């Protein structure tokens, strides 16, 4: 399945939404660095 | 595999332009050295190099 | 026989600096556990530090 299709299924069916994540000075480092 | 430990109690002084930024295997912030460096610890009685 | 060596409980000396060293290592380990929880470190990393 193409990603485009899968992104649809997840929105229509399983409820996905790319909600915002507010992160600490340290967690941001973690996400970018690794 | 060897750990440089501290000679005595005190402030550690070095220039940070020479060293380059990194993240360690255990998750901590750290600096990586690719040139020789001199670090000094200023104990009240003496300076350790 | 004349000198008579023997071993007692208080002859098993321990290095003077042990308490300070064990106490510090334990502090480092607690701090890393709070941080695994808060999301700033991963699991393979916790294992390794320990």
């Amino acid at each position: 399945e193409s990603e485009e299709e899968a992104r649809r299924k997840n929105w229509v069916d399983r409820g996905w939404a790319p909600w915002e994540e507010i992160l600490s000075p340290e967690a941001n480092f973690a996400r970018k660095s690794l | 595999a060897e750990h440089v430990r501290a000679p005595s109690n005190g402030k550690i002084k070095f220039n940070e332009d020479l060293v380059h930024p990194t993240r360690t295997r255990h998750g901590h912030p750290a600096f990586l050295c690719s040139i020789d460096l001199y670090v000094t610890i200023e104990s009240e009685d003496i300076l350790h190099n | 026989t004349a000198t008579s060596i023997s071993l007692g409980i208080d002859d098993l000396l321990t290095i003077p600096s042990k308490g300070w060293l064990v106490q510090d290592a334990e502090q480092q380990s607690l701090i890393l556990e709070k941080h695994h929880h808060y999301g700033n470190v991963h699991a393979v990393e916790k294992l390794r530090q320990s």
